[PDB]
Parts: structure tokens; C-alpha cells; sequence
């Protein structure tokens, strides 16, 4: 006897691309583009990594499945099942060291690698877990994920800070020139103050496995990893080497000029009068006056574009200088559908936040004019 | 292009 | 007094985006990354080239509108009016040597290359002229295009043969490997003998143009050029210098081995068994048998993919090999639900056509196994 | 991997 197992395809496809997408595409060691197969019980295990990663998503079978476990291509398995007609049923077994997979009048043979070439996740016990619904994770990492810096380099800035404080849980990010943070509170004790810096590919993917907008995910914090668990899957992640930078030393504190307006009107002027600003700084001019905001862009090619958007705004003169896929970064994520500016004088960063709420901050800097 | 007030970073 | 004149966005973006697409990208000479401006009368026109190209559109003035002639910015230009709001009117004129865009609350300020600096299109006269619907032509073209070769050197390859024979267009296109070739009558008089070589860049613009479902197209052919005109627009391209080599000595003519099934299903079988064939090659093989087609691939890997098919054939038995994106390519055109195969041995091509009609035809050479 | 009969280019 060997392993063999029966699945329908939209039973199989929808964990295998989800795991199939952490594998990277060929690797110089054949086993880690393959995904591990494993079933045990009535229970079928698909596993990937990248050796920073490592995804494991699971399915019942609902037929008799003999047991087993073996490697096998994850792009080849994966473009082959969403390839199949839909609600067709998949054959899968091992025969000699290939694996063999049968659906309708298709059959396909695929080279395998064995189990054990697979490598194990070397996760020690957490020192601190907690339960969190998949949708308050999703926005913290969403919220914020924007802002990370995107070298590859070993270092804080290319990853997320996920922050246990109080009862709250607090995403961080920066790249230098802005931060964005959010902060929710979860059933965590409140005796409890432990960070963990996620790097941006991995906390990247994690959201992307939070989709099930009604449901909850186990997160365990450990020294060097970081595990989420929702029952389909078991994500694991290592962490960034080093301590977060004291984020809260750059919130700015002594913002006269608060500017109310509408968000997309602001995103359509931001990136109306950009066309004609420089290409590689893409530097923006603000200039407010008395319940005016005159937007300013122009090139070396002489080339200017000016928009004045109404806004709310009883303060003082200020001129300001801004990146302007700063502030369209900021507003992509702004929910409400007014956006709240609060400026202090024109080389002092702005402080964005939603219309109603608080939990989200956003910092960003200007540029000298 | 000034940064925001990192220690170190800038 | 100066050029200025008055327009609708979406009346200035339908024709603008088609003259801004004909324009490249960073010339070398600044003139020809420009689009030329000309108001006469209540009539605007647009005006684009590439030195092989020259798209032309007009658009009618419905408020009053002093004349005159520039060139600016066709990018810039047409981002501008892409990124204004639905329905507002526009504001265009010229101020100094810099064009002057209002529009709402926004203004924008481009420079501008005098009309003089827009090169002419040295075109004599015609040849032969005809009309046709833009349908007709559309499909001539559409229907073949994926058979041209694919490099830029100016050779008969890397265009699409326009032949007027009897009372019919044929439009011809060959990579060496594979040929497409249709054909359709017209109002053009049978005494007329004539071809010419559209350049792959060309042909696929005109017929990006072609889009009034029940339009009239009044085309030209030249020793040099072929005026296309649609009264929206007119689209003028250079020709391929040399002759097109005899497409007719290219058909297979001994096929004996008819086979026919359904669009749909062969294309998904062959990508399907692909998955499994040679990356480089990408060939598979197909097995006919009575009433069976049995496809198969295998790569280096000693990964194989067979699959079966029931189809329409009773003639010998034949075992053949094609490269499978040929075979996906032909089957992406093709209209009739049932696609016919005329085969004659594993080493001469074979011909595919439509169900119903013949009006269309495709020759694919095979793979030596 | 045999072409067309083209002449010339085969």
C-alpha cells in the first residue's frame, strides 16, 4: 500500500495556490520548489517554504484515503489542478517515485522528492500567544503595510512592527520618510509588553491569508518566529533581528493647522497636478490660506500645474512642501471619507488621521522648498 | 529630503 | 489673436488617446513626442507620428473657437485630460510659447514646439482606392495578425500582406511555421491586381482602429504608403520594401485525414497536456485513432501528460507532433464552436479551417518526433 | 524542426 487520496478540485486548488505561492520559482535545491503532501488520518497536509517561510494548509477528505507522504512540484501540481474542469474529481497516488494524478480522461505523472527531504520549521515555544479576529489582523498589517521600506537588507526598517501593549495590539511601519501605524485592542493580558519585527515579505503574505472576514486566527510570538494558525492554515515566519526604534519619538506634537477635506478630492488633485511635477522627486507645493488649499507642481521643463481644492481651514498662512506619493500612499488607506491634516510650520512632519477615529496614525515628511 | 527624527536613520 | 478653442473631456480623450498612442515614448528629436494641434474652422485635429506612423483624428467644436497651429505634449496632454473629471469643458489656447489648459479650479501650463517643426507625410497618390466596412477589414486583419513574425528587420516576415484579386481583399501573414491567411469580396473592381506589406507595428495599429462596428473605412494603397480614413480618423504607414514570396505554393494539398471536434475542448487539452511538454519547444504529440485523439507530452524531467479526446474521424491511423502554442493560436481565432484538421502524414503541415466557411485558413508545419 | 516551403527560407 501507498498514499492515495481522492479530492474534488476546488477542494485542493484553493490551499494549493495559496501554498504553492510561497515556493519560489526555482530554487537551487530541487525539494524546496516542491510541496510536501502529507496524509494522515482523513486529513490531507500541504506544506511550502522558502526557508523564510513556511505555509501549511489542510483539507478533509471526504472519501477513503490511504496514507502517506512525499514532495512533489508545487507550480506543476497547481497549474495542472486549476487547469481541470470544475467539480471534477482528482486521483492522486504514488507509484514508484512519481506521483500520479488522474482526473476524467487526463492523466499526469509527476517526479517526486522524498519526505524527508523536506526541511523541518525549527520553532521553539512562544512567549506570549494570544486569539484575534482575522480581520483586526488584516487591518493592522493593511493599514500600515504601505509604509515599510522596500530594500532587502537584514534591518527593522524592512519589516512591520507588531507591538503587544496594555490589551492592544499595534502594527508599526516606516521607511525613514513616513510611518503609518494602527492600534486595536484584543483579549490579550494586559501584564503583558512583547515586540516581534515581521519582514515585509512574510507579514506581506500573512495578510494575505486572513481573507475569512468572520473568523479567528491563533497568533503565537516567539523569539524568532511568529506563528498564525486558522484551523485551514499554520503560517510561520522568521522574525528581524534587532529592536524596533522608539517610533513614538516621531510622532509630531505641536500641530496648529488642522486641515479637514474631503479624501478623494484630495487624491484626485494630489495626482492631477503631480503630471507636471518632476519625475524623480515628485515634489508637490501646498499652500494654504483661509479655507483654501492651492496645490503647485512644475518641471525643469518650465511646465506648472496649479489646483486650489476648498477645504476647511481656519488657521494660520502656512506653505509646505510634500512627495506627493506620500500623501497618495496615506490617502489609499484612509477609510473615512473626510481626511483630518495637521501641520506645525512648513520643514515639521504632518500628522494624517481619519475623519471620526485614531486608531490609525500617519506621519510624513516634507521637502525643503 | 529631510527624514523623520530615526536614532539612528533619519 | 490665437489658438483657442473650447471642448468637452470625453470629447477631446476619445481621439487624443488614440493620436497619443501612435507617439513614442522620449524621442530624440523633442517635435516628435508631440502631438500637433490645428484649428480650422470649427475643426480640430490631432496629429501623431512615429516616422513610420501618422495617426490623424478630428473632433467638431461646438462653441466658438479662434484658429491657429501647435505642437505639445501628447503624454502630458492627454494624462491631463484623462485625469479631469467626467463632462468638464476644457480650456485650451496658447499664451507665449506655452499652451494654456483650464478646466475647473485646475490649470496646467505646457510647452510648446512651433507647427513647422511637425514633419509632413510625403505621400503621392494612390495606386488603387477602394472602401470597405471596418468590420470586414477589421477582421482581414484580426484573424491572421498572430501569424506574423515577430523580430523588426524590414522583411516581408515581420508584416501582413494586403492582396486585392478579383473582387476580393486577402490579408496573408506568415513566420515561416506557421501560416494564417482570409479573404472576403468588396467594392473593388475585378481588373485590379495589386499587393502591399503593412509592417506588423502598422497593421495591428489600423486595426486597433477599426472599432465602429458599422462604420466605413475608404482605403488607399501606394508604391510607399496605404492611407486608411474613417472620417474620425486617418492613419497613414509606411510599407515593406520587397516582394511577398508565392503564399499559395504553402497550402497542403494532399489531406486525407480529416478530423473534427470542439474548439473549446482541444484548446483546453493541449494547454492542458502543456503543462507537462518541454519549456523551450513546447511540443506534443497527437495519436489519431478511429474516433480518438490521444494527446501526449513529456519533458526532461521524465514528467508526462496524456490526455484523450473524443473527436469526429474515421481515416487511417496518424501520429504527429506540434509545437502546442501554434495549435493554441489557431484555435484562439477561430469562430465556429467545431474546428476541421486536414492532415496528410507526420511530416507535411497541416490545414485547419472554421466549421461552416473557408473564408479563413491555417497552415501549421508540424514537429519532427 | 522543419518550416514552410518558403523560397527562399524554408
Amino acid at each position: 500500500g501507498g498514499m492515495h487520496f481522492t479530492i474534488q478540485r476546488e477542494a485542493l486548488l484553493k490551499p494549493l495556490q495559496l501554498v504553492a505561492g510561497v515556493v519560489e520559482r526555482r530554487q537551487t535545491l530541487p525539494v524546496l520548489s516542491n510541496v510536501l503532501l502529507v496524509v494522515e488520518g482523513q486529513q490531507l497536509s500541504l506544506t511550502g517554504t522558502d526557508l523564510e517561510v513556511e505555509l501549511v494548509g489542510r483539507v478533509v477528505l471526504e472519501d477513503a484515503a490511504e496514507p502517506g507522504e512525499i514532495t512533489v512540484p508545487a507550480r506543476k501540481l497547481m497549474d495542472i489542478c486549476k487547469s481541470l474542469p470544475n467539480d471534477v474529481l482528482i486521483d492522486i497516488r504514488v507509484e514508484e517515485q512519481k506521483l500520479l494524478v488522474k482526473a476524467g480522461r487526463s492523466r499526469f505523472t509527476l517526479s517526486t522528492l522524498p519526505a524527508n527531504d523536506f526541511p523541518t520549521v525549527e520553532e521553539g515555544p512562544g512567549s506570549l500567544n494570544f486569539s484575534i479576529a482575522q480581520s483586526k489582523l488584516r487591518r493592522l498589517i493593511d493599514r500600515t503595510s504601505f509604509a515599510m521600506a522596500q530594500q532587502d537588507v537584514r534591518y527593522y526598517l524592512n519589516g512591520m512592527l507588531l507591538e503587544v501593549n496594555g490589551g492592544t495590539l499595534r502594527s508599526v511601519a516606516t521607511d525613514g520618510h513616513r510611518l503609518a501605524m494602527c492600534s486595536l485592542d484584543a483579549q490579550i493580558p494586559s501584564q503583558d509588553r512583547h515586540q516581534v519585527i515581521v519582514p515585509r515579505k512574510g507579514i506581506l503574505e500573512l495578510a494575505r491569508l486572513l481573507t475569512e472576514q468572520d473568523g479567528e486566527v491563533g497568533i503565537v510570538l516567539g523569539q524568532h518566529h511568529i506563528r498564525a494558525t486558522t484551523g485551514e492554515f499554520t503560517f510561520t515566519s522568521k522574525l528581524v533581528d534587532g529592536k524596533f526604534p522608539d517610533y513614538e519619538r516621531v510622532l509630531p506634537r505641536g500641530g496648529d493647522k488642522l486641515v479637514v477635506g474631503d479624501r478623494q478630492q484630495l487624491r484626485e488633485a494630489f495626482s492631477r497636478t503631480a503630471i507636471l511635477s518632476n519625475e524623480k522627486y515628485r515634489g508637490i507645493r501646498l499652500q494654504l490660506s483661509n479655507g483654501l488649499l492651492k496645490i503647485q507642481a512644475n518641471n525643469p521643463e518650465q511646465e506648472e500645474a496649479e489646483e486650489e481644492v476648498q477645504v476647511e481651514y481656519n488657521g494660520g498662512n502656512l506653505e509646505i512642501g510634500f512627495n506627493v506619493s506620500y500623501l497618495l500612499d496615506v490617502l489609499g488607506v484612509i477609510g473615512t471619507e473626510q481626511v483630518r491634516f495637521i501641520l506645525s510650520d512648513s520643514n515639521s512632519s504632518a500628522l494624517v488621521h481619519e475623519a471620526d477615529n485614531d486608531d490609525s496614525a500617519y506621519v510624513v515628511m516634507p521637502m525643503r522648498l | 529630503v529631510p527624514t523623520l527624527p530615526l536614532v539612528p536613520x533619519g
